[PDB]
């Protein structure tokens, strides 16, 4: 499964 | 043996054509069972794999909903670095995530990725231990003082270690009879002239899998050639070819060596006119 | 501990107007402020992320700039849907997170003067030994006004509380109220009350009175 | 559908203690940061907390250090916050709030009332306001809220009923005015029609 | 930054006249991910091309891979022209069955 959530950069 | 399970995504922006594009795709070993693109017509996760298609419609749902996420900080994120690099807003540029685990012969957690780039050079990227990060630029060193003052680290090493290795089972579990298959390599060998006084001799290996091979020349017992890239068949089988030019008469003293996990000792080949 | 700081505290436009709100930071925040709308009596709800980028779901009215310390909200044709209370919030730490301390929209109209009304205790309450006069005023705009309490033309303060209601829906006026709450003794020590109103509508500060005993 | 929904928020005395919950549905609970944010009556919005994705790392304000806890169960998608050691400015409504996907926090709770006094359930003494325009006064009750209408709901042009105020004793109390013409006013009679549920008690009053 | 492709020209099974096959070219190594690549049958463009999904390698290098179905013959001869932002022009390879 592919993650929730990304962090920006 | 070992498996793996990646995730790439891609993001490209388009200045005076509208949003940017946007790509991901799914591999579990070698194959592909998953993608998105953001210029289709359905807007959805859609499976590339018939084992993948036996999962609930709470499946997709929450595949495209986490994609779609993805895609909206991949644009903030395009914004964000062309202010840091002191950029025009002309060009066209890209953005590259990728993320992932391995799993051993047990089955059980061996390593996790996380890796960041931007116009195809590095960004940044998580170290072994899953606790901290590799900078190779001062704008990297900027984001890498938010990223360590704010513990994302926590969230990819919970998920790395749970989620990834979790689900990657499960899929070993269903696609069984594909994931969990070898083929030896079906290989031959040909003779084509080079002139007075020359030969060059080709060594083949078709319709094997995994990717993962190994060929090599060797006269008399001594490594020397020319060497493709393996290349995808394209119906679940790769090929690659290896070649070297000799002199002519000599053809008998050159061996070929072939080196695949679906073979149980490695194979020799000879010339045999 | 960075201290946001907004401006204005309140404004008044009318439908199909511009507006525009600033928030200032106390130190420099590259680019982590996001605005936040909040109904009377819901939770709030989140307009514009990363200072520039617009909430799915929002009207394209709405548009947001800034960087580094000076931030600026802006809506390109107000609706009546968008009167409410706008709040901006960093993202640059924790702890602590911190928010602005509010901007209330509200609507424009014309000005109208305060009708003034006293009503005396009743000899019920004065059973119990407590006496209250009230001092109303109604259907006024704007929203400022003042009232000063005087006994026997000797200035009070202290021992009142205002109420004032939200703005209509029909006129878009206000209403207010102010109590001044006294003991039997010290109610029974005086003779003559009386509320000085202080409105911009009005031409001059209005006294209503009225007499103990009549 | 994302959501979360808040529970457990009372009356308490001070000195008291009370346990929130917020309950998330339809996402990955373990994966997100929550906090809890609260607004005092007619304020602004105050962060009170925060707990990280798996619970290693906790912050608190200064307004509530070594008084307030908050914790996390991963398994059954459940938050907490434990209030000891209550304080009569700690009365405020209080939201749980989820992470956003890129920037912010974008999943808000519905809200919980928390109400910290030391006075004990009182009904409204009801008294008239006659001097055109009247009224009657809402005085002296416990706690809020309290509704009022009049001639059983008969007269709705023109009547004002204001915001309740607490007073110095902890009390409550409100007022509510008509505006009627003058001449009307005479002839028939005008009646307010007091509600007060926490009590049990309704009170009809002739002005 | 700026990466030249590499292509490849084969066929799916050994070519043999007269049996239906399939027409694969392969092109990796490129870096940005624009790219232009047709599948010619005498000279003449073919119009019934598929590709793959856009994937990139552990160096961020892009790949994709075009193919087509066809019947080989004598007298027939094929090949890819592909075009690139770092190709002064375009390349075309021809099809050798024997590579």
């Amino acid at each position: 499964k592919v993650l929730e959530h990304v962090v920006r950069v | 043996g070992s498996h793996s399970m990646r995730y790439f995504f891609t993001s490209v922006s388009r200045p005076g054509r509208g949003e940017p594009r946007f790509i991901a795709v799914g591999y579990v070993d070698d194959t592909q069972f998953v993608r998105f693109d953001s210029d289709a017509a359905s807007q959805r996760m859609e499976p590339r794999a018939p084992w993948i298609e036996q999962e609930g419609p709470e499946y997709w749902d929450g595949e495209t909903r986490k994609v779609k996420a993805h895609s909206q900080t991949h644009r903030v994120d395009l914004g964000t670095l062309r202010g840091y690099y002191n950029q025009s807003e002309a060009g066209s540029h890209t953005v590259q995530r990728m993320y992932g685990c391995d799993v051993g012969s047990d089955w059980r957690f061996l390593r996790g990725y996380h890796q960041y780039a931007y116009d195809g050079k590095d960004y940044i990227a998580l170290k072994e231990d899953l606790r901290s990060w590799t900078a190779a630029d001062m704008a990297a060193q900027t984001t890498k003082h938010k990223w360590e003052a704010a513990h994302v680290a926590e969230q990819l090493r919970a998920y790395l270690e749970g989620t990834c290795v979790e689900w990657l089972r499960r899929y070993l579990e269903n696609g069984k009879e594909t994931l969990q298959r070898t083929d030896a390599p079906k290989t031959h060998m040909t003779h084509h002239a080079v002139s007075d006084h020359e030969a060059t001799l080709r060594c083949w290996a078709l319709s094997f899998y995994p990717a993962e091979i190994t060929l090599t020349w060797q006269r008399d017992g001594e490594d020397q050639t020319e060497l493709v890239e393996t290349r995808p068949a394209g119906d679940g089988t790769f090929q690659k070819w290896a070649a070297v030019v000799v002199p002519s008469g000599q053809e008998q003293r050159y061996t070929c060596h072939v080196q695949h996990e679906g073979l149980p000792k490695p194979l020799t080949l000879r010339w045999e006119p | 501990d960075i201290q946001m700081t907004q401006s204005p505290s309140s404004l008044s436009a009318s439908v199909g107007d511009r507006v525009t709100i600033t928030c200032r930071a106390s130190q420099s925040i590259s680019s982590y402020l996001n605005w936040y709308q909040q109904k009377p009596g819901k939770a709030p709800k989140l307009l514009i992320y990363a200072a520039s980028s617009l909430q799915s779901g929002v009207p394209s009215r709405f548009s947001g700039s800034g960087s580094g310390t000076d931030f600026t909200l802006t809506i390109s044709s107000l609706q009546p849907e968008d009167f409410a209370t706008y709040y901006c919030q960093q993202s640059y730490s924790t702890p602590p997170i911190t928010f602005g301390q509010g901007t209330r929209l509200e609507i424009k109209r014309t000005v109208a003067a305060p009708s003034v009304f006293i009503f005396p205790p009743s000899d019920e309450q004065l059973k119990s030994g407590t006496a209250s006069v009230v001092c109303l005023l109604n259907n006024f705009y704007p929203r400022e006004a003042k009232v000063q309490w005087k006994v026997d033309n000797a200035l009070q303060s202290g021992n009142s509380q205002e109420s004032v209601t939200e703005q209509d829906s029909k006129d878009s006026t206000y209403s207010l109220s102010s109590t001044l709450t006294l003991s039997k003794a010290d109610y029974e020590k005086h003779k003559v009350y009386a509320c000085e109103v202080t409105h911009q509508g009005l031409s001059s500060p209005v006294t209503k009175s009225f007499n103990r005993g009549e | 559908q994302v959501q979360l929904v808040e529970s457990g928020g009372g009356l308490v005395k001070p000195g008291g203690s009370l346990r929130l919950s917020c309950a998330a549905s339809g996402f990955t609970f373990s994966e997100y940061y929550m906090t809890w944010i609260r607004q005092a009556p007619g304020q602004g919005l105050e962060w009170v907390s925060y707990i990280s994705s798996s619970g290693f790392n906790i912050y608190y304000a200064d307004s509530v250090k070594g008084r307030f806890t908050i914790s996390r169960d991963n398994a059954k998608n459940s938050l907490f916050l434990q209030m000891n050691s209550l304080r009569v400015e700690d009365t405020a409504v209080y939201y749980c709030a989820r992470e956003g996907v890129t920037d912010g926090m974008d999943v808000w709770g519905q809200g919980t009332t928390v109400t910290v006094s030391s006075a004990s359930t009182k009904g409204p003494s009801v008294f008239p306001l006659a001097p055109a325009a009247l009224g009657c006064l809402v005085k002296d009750y416990f706690p809020e809220p309290v509704t009022v209408s009049w001639n059983s709901g008969a007269l709705t042009s023109g009547v004002h009923t204001f915001p309740a105020v607490l007073q110095s004793s902890g009390l409550y109390s409100l007022s509510s005015v008509v505006t009627v013409p003058s001449s009307s006013l005479g002839t028939k009679t005008y009646t307010c029609n007091v509600d007060h549920k926490p009590s049990n008690t309704k009170v009809d009053k002739r002005v | 930054i700026q990466r030249t492709p590499k292509i490849q020209v084969y066929s799916r099974h050994p070519a043999e006249n007269g049996k239906s096959n399939f027409l694969n070219c392969y092109v990796s190594g490129f870096h940005p991910s624009d790219i232009e690549v047709d599948l010619l049958k005498n000279g003449e463009r073919i119009e019934k091309v598929e590709h793959s999904d856009l994937s990139f390698s552990k160096d961020w290098s892009f790949y994709l891979l075009y193919y087509t179905e066809f019947t080989p013959t004598e007298k027939d001869e094929y090949a890819c022209r592909v075009n690139h932002v770092t190709l002064s022009q375009p390349k075309i390879v021809k099809w050798d069955r024997d590579m």
